């Protein structure tokens, strides 16, 4: 039972760190998407 | 833990709820409307807010 | 709204349009900007060219 409860502790820690990474990557991806759209519009205007 | 899709889910949902239209309203229209974030093309002064 | 009136006319030799463009090129970076800056740059260039 001690091994299994320690297994759950490490499982929950890995779960929380995975969600932290997932939020970080999703936030970065959304910011990059919006920035890319803005940069595309800016480049099209400048080229024209 | 993961319950929302960016911030579009709440915006798309609550645009869908107050839509005053009896038709299909494909999700692609809601997605393109609620994901502007650059221009205010879809936000404007609407004097008429109910079906004629 | 301003452009085309008696106060701010189209033309290449107006001082006000040159000052506006001078400020727009000051802020404009073309890498991470608001699109309105590039739109203003293009519109001001077009209005400067209009005789």
């Amino acid at each position: 039972q001690e091994e299994v409860i320690a297994l759950f502790e490490k499982c929950r820690n890995k779960y929380k760190e995975g969600q932290k990474k997932y939020m970080e990557i999703d936030e970065a991806l959304n910011r990059l998407h919006n920035s890319l759209k803005a940069r595309d519009q800016n480049y099209k205007n400048a080229e024209k | 833990k993961s319950i929302v899709i960016t911030s579009n889910t709440v915006a798309k949902s609550e645009l869908q709820k107050s839509i005053k239209f009896s038709g299909s309203i494909p999700e692609i229209y809601l997605d393109v409307v609620t994901k502007e974030t650059i221009s205010d093309k879809y936000k404007d002064w609407h004097f008429i807010s109910k079906n004629c | 709204t301003m452009y085309g009136s008696k106060f701010i006319p189209f033309g290449p030799k107006c001082q006000v349009t040159e000052y506006f463009k001078d400020c727009i090129l000051d802020i404009s970076n073309e890498t991470t900007n608001d699109v309105e800056i590039s739109i203003l740059k293009g519109i001001l260039n077009l209005f400067s060219k209009i005789r």
